[PDB]
């Protein structure tokens, strides 16, 4: 098969494939779900254990046996033929919702050349007085980002017909993929290349416009103070496990065909390193620029509360403008109700009780944390149109980077069989994949299209991986390994493996991974259903509401139809060898 | 005024009060000379004020020029002030957020300015040169079969 | 007027020169009580024209 080059490339391949959306997107909002602190200490726990090692085992298993995602599991026992399947059809499911970012940072992008910035003021009302009902009780940019790119509808029973701009945006992502991936991955190395120099002059800019912004310490101070409270939420440590093994690729079937073209005179055990490290870290920088921002935004909305409140108690019992700060405030809060206490009584009930740890807390929850408050601190610049293109091309770059790294997952394993690549041309199986998927993810852009990606975002991945790269060790190391295995010798000739790689990936990676399997599955079996956040525009704050029957069951058939190909070959081979 | 100017901000003292009924007055000049075609010669004296305080909000009211018996009725000084508000407060460098007048609220100026879409025209371009590549290197790719 | 203000420039009748009557006194009024520190009730009659 065709080879690399320099071979300073396969690093860049591989760094390129995992610096994508799963650190400077999905981490920052995972770790604000779960407390910031308390998302971290799993990570590094996990990282040092669970995340390295099997990634040296990935690279060596596609050394080795120098074949694809399919052939290099057939040639250790025919029966174990599935797990190829399974490494494919979790790859597919990926990608099919995995482009529908890039879609959506598409149409930021577009809309981010007018002037002044459509997510930085309100229309007016229905008489010209004011802004509008949702954009007093919601930000500006959560009303753009719910209700002029989304028009999310309030239930995922209320479903809707297909929206029209954002279906378009998505049709241009999949147009600018397959415009990519025409020189087969065998030889991508430039664009490859091109994405990580990128992303990174982009970041630090951001890190030198974030920690000067007026109350950017309280985020950092958020982000890093830890709970000793949540390391009991189970959901936390199956995320943590479940994240890393979405960010390097673990399972996905495709850091193996990387390490499976490049020649064999490498020398694994520090390219795996190299890697991991690089990828984790990335994630830490994303986090300090991102949950620094954030921070800011939280003090702007706490310093309102001060005003209004303090405004509105001088508009009442009256009183010397410009008198009720901060510390002025509680002083005539406290003065004002031993001194006229007819309204006080009346007055009460209504004073917003609005507090730096609460409005720090739940400011931007959801799916859309790097979309939602990127643009609280583009809106706050100086030539903020530049420097809002320059954010959103950091997203598109990264996005398509790591979609590539998806597709040539998928491809590998098909232009392989002689029976398909024999009535299709190299052209035409990369055209038919990017029409397939592209028609099949039209149903993340109706009116109720952010649900089904937030479940297409939190089951099948995570899942299917994780019940994977415990198939892949307890192959390797109990069925054909250790032995032959490290008789890896003239494969490279670094004389051994350490032992602490033999340890940690024969007898560490399942324990782990299936202990924390049955820790998880203790709370999703006992929790009863499973509730999902609304938008309830009549308010402007997302509420919570359980699922429903099918969407129960779809949850169901996104693990089962990715983990159950397994057995299912098994049995194939037990009872098609029969005469 | 410490919200407004922030620093600044002058004192107001009785001379600032006599400044405002003055300005008031020239106001209701010119609403009736320009829609009831009257002249009456309002004066300082004829903006009686009230309940002068702290927060410095007080009432007013505006009685014909020497008839202390006849009060111009709200709604048209309603009118008069929405004339002629935009010169009453620069002569204070107030900003109609400062100088609240409680039943008179500003409504002028919605937003349609795009003629072209400039949404839909960058899309449009940018998906042109794309469509350029994945056609010219089909077209190479043929070439080299 | 129209060389400053070029257009919108309003016109100047007797409600003008009554406005600029009543900001000389003001005027008047100020001065005669942060350097003299007297109280002396000019009024828009006392400005002749
Ligand atoms: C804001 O805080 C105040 C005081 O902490 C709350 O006032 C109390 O309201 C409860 C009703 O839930 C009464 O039983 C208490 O007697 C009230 N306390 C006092 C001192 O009056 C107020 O309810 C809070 N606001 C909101 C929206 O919950
Ligand atoms: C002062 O204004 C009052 C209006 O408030 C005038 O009173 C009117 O007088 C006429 C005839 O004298 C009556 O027909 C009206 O009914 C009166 N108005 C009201 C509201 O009752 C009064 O004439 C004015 N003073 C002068 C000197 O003209
Ligand atoms: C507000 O606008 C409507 C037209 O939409 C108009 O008919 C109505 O009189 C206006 N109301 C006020 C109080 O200005
Ligand atoms: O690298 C990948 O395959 C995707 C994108 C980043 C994390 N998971
Ligand atoms: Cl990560």
């Amino acid at each position: 098969r065709p080879l690399w080059a320099n071979s300073l490339q396969f690093v860049f391949a591989c760094i390129s494939y995992a610096v994508g959306l799963g650190n400077v997107w999905r981490f920052p909002y995972l770790c604000q779900m779960y407390g910031g602190g308390s998302f971290l200490v799993p990570y590094i726990i996990m990282l040092i254990v669970e995340g390295m090692p099997l990634l040296y085992l990935e690279l060596a298993v596609g050394q080795r046996m120098r074949q694809g995602s399919i052939g290099a599991w057939r040639t250790i026992s025919p029966y174990l033929s599935g797990v190829g399947v399974a490494s494919v059809v979790v790859s597919f499911f990926l990608s099919m919702y995995y482009n529908v970012i890039n879609a959506w940072a598409f149409w930021y992008l577009f809309h981010s050349f007018q002037d002044p910035l459509p997510w930085s003021v309100c229309p007016l009302n229905g008489n010209h007085t004011g802004y509008d009902e949702e954009c007093e009780k919601a930000s500006s940019t959560q009303y753009f980002w719910y209700r002029k790119t989304l028009n999310i509808s309030p239930s995922l029973q209320e479903n809707g017909g297909v929206q029209w701009e954002p279906a378009l945006c998505l049709l241009l992502a999949w147009l600018v993929v397959y415009l990519c991936i025409l020189r087969g991955t065998e030889s991508t190395g430039k664009v490859v290349y091109f994405t990580a120099s990128l992303p990174y002059c982009v970041l630090i800019i951001y890190l030198i416009r974030g920690l000067t912004l007026h109350g950017a310490t309280n985020g950092l101070m958020y982000m890093f103070t830890p709970k000793i409270e949540q390391l009991a939420n189970p959901k936390a440590w199956i995320n943590a496990a479940t994240q890393i093994f979405f960010s390097l690729g673990l399972g996905f079937g495709s850091l193996i065909a990387f390490a499976s073209y490049n020649e064999p005179s490498n020398n694994c055990q520090k390219h795996a390193i190299i890697v991991s490290l690089i990828n984790s870290f990335t994630s830490i920088f994303a986090s300090i620029v991102t949950f620094s921002i954030y921070g800011f935004k939280a003090t702007f909305n706490y310093e309102n509360c001060l005003k209004k409140v303090s405004l509105l108690l001088t508009n009442t019992f009256d009183l010397e403008d410009g008198f009720l700060t901060a510390s002025n405030l509680e002083q005539v809060k406290g003065y004002l109700a031993s001194a006229y206490p007819s309204k006080y009584s009346e007055m009460f009930p209504q004073i917003k009780n609005c507090s730096l740890e609460s409005e720090l807390d739940t400011a931007v929850q959801g799916t859309g944390l790097a979309f939602i408050v990127y643009t609280e601190a583009i809106k706050n610049m100086e030539v903020s149109q530049l420097w809002s293109v320059l954010y959103f091309f950091m997203l598109l770059m990264l996005g398509i980077g790591s979609m590539l790294g998806n597709t040539a997952a998928i491809l590998t394993p098909l232009t392989d069989s002689k029976i398909i690549s024999s009535h299709l041309p190299k052209e035409a199986i990369s055209g038919l994949v990017c029409l397939v998927n592209c028609a099949i993810g039209m149903v993340f852009t109706m009116e109720a299209g952010n649900y089904w990606f937030d479940i297409f975002n939190d089951y099948a991945a995570t899942l299917s991986l994780l019940l994977i790269v415990l198939v892949e060790t307890i192959a390797v190391c109990y069925v054909y390994g250790l032995r032959r295995f490290e008789s890896d010798l003239k494969a490279m000739t670094g004389r051994a493996v350490s032992w602490y790689w033999k340890v940690m990936w024969a007898g560490v990676s399942p324990l782990l991974i299936v202990s924390l399997f049955v820790f998880y599955l203790s709370d999703y079996i006992l929790t009863g259903t499973l509730k999902y956040q609304a938008w309830d525009a009549s308010q402007g704050q997302l509420v919570t509401k359980d699922y429903p029957a099918y969407a129960l069951a779809v949850i169901g058939l996104l693990v089962a139809s990715s983990t159950m190909c397994i057995p299912l070959a098994a049995l194939g081979t037990f009872v098609q060898r029969r005469l | 005024l410490k919200s407004a100017l922030g620093d600044k901000a002058y004192e107001w003292n009785d001379n600032e009060m006599y400044l405002f009924r003055s300005s008031v007055a020239y106001a209701m000049r010119q609403y009736f000379l320009k829609v009831k075609n009257q002249m009456i010669l309002f004066g300082e004296e004829d903006v009686r004020v009230a309940n002068l305080k702290p927060r410095i909000s007080f009432n007013f009211f505006v009685t014909a020029p020497k008839n202390v018996s006849d009060i111009i009725p709200r709604t048209e000084v309603e009118k008069a002030i929405r004339m002629s508000r935009s010169r009453i407060n620069d002569a204070f460098r107030l900003n109609d957020n400062s100088l609240e007048f409680l039943g008179i609220q500003p409504t002028l100026g919605p937003p349609n300015q795009p003629p072209v879409s400039i949404w839909l025209i960058v899309f449009g371009v940018v998906m042109g040169v794309i469509v350029v590549g994945i056609v010219i290197l089909i077209f190479t790719g043929i070439r080299d079969r």
